[PDB]
């Protein structure tokens, strides 16, 4: 007899259980449900959602990302939020994918469904799934090309694959431009992860092709009073200090006298210490002084008497992108001016991005710290482009650490599919037909592809599928007339990384909630 | 969000209630964060 | 000077729930009816 569906009741009001039926039921709808949704975005011809908050604020927000669209909806089906950690622990790990996974887990899932409803134990399932990931993995690592040897070729596999990135995206109206901004971006980070390094600025408006990588820095800081607002081979000093009435560090320390006299005798020492600090700083031989901390009306007008610029409150992520592109040391105490070293850039000055005032660093000496400033009409059209250039630098980060190249337009699903077919052409029993069905959410991750555009998908899916049995391992769609080509010829290439993460985090979800029998759910708060 | 009083600006942006050295302050919903890094600390 | 102006699946056919239910059901309704 069941735990719910007993004469004796075992539950507070409240909770409930599910058993075979519904939940598998419960389990693959909202996974369906997920999938149905998070597709149509999937492709060069996948369209943008809008996002509703229903708070007070009332968040507008048009996106293509599918991690993005997952992560801001009120999920309530348990197997719904399994996909949705799913797509956001993808998001971490690598760029884009985020929307692959998800449909290829939602399509893994209701060929799950149909397999059960065909009287096959899951446990079956499972297993023809282990088998057909495994070879589909081998299949995929058989069949990526690496060219980090050769510079030049690097380089054009970097811009396909920033294009290929970016084809989905609002950004693909200006894709040239802004594959040449992100991989510029990308490289000038000499060979670094550190993404926080590159800062993009939103400005509104203008036009989304007047977005431009600067050659420099930008901060968005300001400068003193007296502080000169040009600095000409400027020298860095760049500061983690106090600088705002600096006490000495020992709390339990009074003032405790017997006449005012010395009560002003001791401020004057203290403006006395500040000014030391101030020439301190001053014995290093610079021009410029950014500090992350504030600095008040006494060191900046110390500071503008030397005639020295002093940029105040640069947060922790500037004095970092600072430093990366000048060169300089953050220093924290100035007793040792020969073991600090100076950041240096041609010419630093103040500009006029917009109807805010900004400050230009030019001819920075290392340049490992890139600043893209993004112009746009609506601040949707900026958060959608800022999302878009986000996920281009992740990919092509990923690709610099490692070099692997597979290729796009569902020749790797096509290839990685063939592989699990012929698998299964040589399996006994129930397995067999697990395999053909993973094989089948292969084959339905370019087929919804396809649909996204219009095209004839059956067909051309079927010819891919000739194509790849035959031996034309290089085949995939060509997406701007709706028709196969290849994929190495049409540029349309993708990270190995990211493709292999998208294919064992989607076939890992799909196992997990199909193993699942029962969804046993606890009393709500409310 | 922390804010200095004299200068009128934003130290730094980071809860029902929190309480405070003025570098560490832990945050209830702990969350103990310090100035000097910016970072939570303990949990 | 001074002186100055200042001065899917929704076919659900539910089964046995009912049986299992109908006392408090019945509870309800004697008490309604
Ligand atoms: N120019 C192109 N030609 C053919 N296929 C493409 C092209 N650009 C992207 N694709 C395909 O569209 C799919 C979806 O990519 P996209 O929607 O940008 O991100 P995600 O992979 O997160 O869905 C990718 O698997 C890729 O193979
Ligand atoms: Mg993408």
């Amino acid at each position: 007899a069941s735990l719910s569906l007993a004469p004796v009741n075992i539950f507070k009001a409240g909770a409930d259980e599910e058993r075979a039926e519904t939940a598998r039921l419960t389990s693959f709808i909202g996974a369906i449900a997920i999938g149905d949704l998070v597709k149509s975005t999937l492709g060069p011809k996948g369209m943008d959602k809008i996002l509703l908050s229903s708070g007070r604020d009332a968040s507008l927000m048009v996106t293509n990302d599918g991690a993005t669209i997952l992560k801001n909806i009120g999920v309530d089906n348990p197997a719904a939020k399994v996909l949705v950690d799913m797509s956001r622990v993808q998001d971490d790990e690598v760029g884009d994918g985020t929307t692959s996974v998800t449909v290829l887990a939602a399509e893994l899932l209701r060929e799950a469904e149909s397999l059960i409803a065909k009287k096959i134990h899951p446990q079956t399932i499972i297993a023809g799934w282990r088998e057909a990931t495994k070879a589909a993995r081998e299949a995929l690592l058989s069949s990526a090309v690496d060219h980090g040897s050769d510079e030049v070729k690097f380089r054009q596999d970097l811009m396909n694959i920033a294009g290929t990135t970016l084809s989905s995206k609002l950004l693909t109206h200006h894709k040239d431009h802004f594959t040449k901004l992100a991989v510029e971006a990308v490289l000038r980070l000499k060979g670094s992860g550190n993404l926080e390094a590159i800062h993009i600025i939103k400005k509104l408006g203008g036009s989304l092709a007047d977005s431009y990588l600067d050659e420099g820095f930008l901060l968005d800081k300001k400068i003193g009073v007296n502080q000169p607002k040009r600095i000409e081979n400027a020298k860095i000093l760049i500061a983690n200090t106090g600088m705002d009435t600096d006490k000495i560090k020992i709390f339990g320390s009074r003032v405790r006298v017997d006449s005012t006299a010395k009560v002003a005798e001791i401020e004057h020492a203290e403006k006395e210490k500040m000014k030391e600090k101030v020439e301190r700083i001053l014995k290093h031989g610079i021009n410029c002084f950014i500090n992350r901390q504030l600095i008040y009306n006494y060191p900046e007008q110390l500071f503008g008497a030397a005639g020295v610029m002093a940029i105040e409150h640069a947060d922790f992520a500037g004095v970092e992108r600072l430093a990366l592109v000048t060169g300089g040391e953050i220093a924290s105490t100035f007793d040792h001016p020969e073991l600090v070293k100076l950041g240096s850039c041609k010419l630093i000055e103040e500009v006029m991005i917009g109807e805010d005032k900004l400050i230009h660093f030019s001819g920075v000496a290392l340049g490992e710290a890139c600043t893209i400033v993004l112009r746009g009409a609506t601040q949707q059209i900026l958060d959608e482009a800022e999302r878009s250039l986000h996920d281009a630098l992740c990919v092509l980060a990923q690709t610099v650490k490692d070099s692997r190249t597979v290729y796009g337009g569902g020749c790797s699903e096509m290839l990685m599919a063939h592989a699990v077919t012929q698998l299964a052409n040589r399996t006994p029993g129930k397995e067999a037909v697990a395999m053909e069905s993973y094989a089948k959410a292969l084959r339905m991750l370019p087929t919804i592809i396809a649909d996204n555009a219009g095209y004839d998908s059956a067909d051309l899916v079927a010819q891919l599928r000739a194509a790849h049995s035959e031996g034309n391992t290089t085949a995939g769609l060509d997406m701007r007339e709706g028709t196969i080509g290849d994929m190495a010829i049409l540029g349309i290439t993708e990270s190995f990384q990211v493709k292999r993460q998208v294919l064992l985090s989607a076939a890992e979800a799909a196992e997990v909630i199909l193993r699942v029998d029962n969804i046993i759910k606890a009393a709500p708060r409310k | 969000a922390l804010w200095d009083v004299e200068s009128g600006q934003l130290l730094q942006s980071f809860v029902l209630c929190l309480d405070l050295t003025g570098n560490t302050f832990v945050s209830g919903g702990a969350m103990v964060w310090d100035m000097r890094s910016g970072q939570c600390v303990q949990a | 000077s001074s002186s100055e102006d200042e001065d899917a699946g929704e076919g659900i056919s539910v089964n046995t729930g009912p049986k299992g239910v109908i006392n408090d059901w019945r509870r309800f309704k004697q008490l309604e009816t």
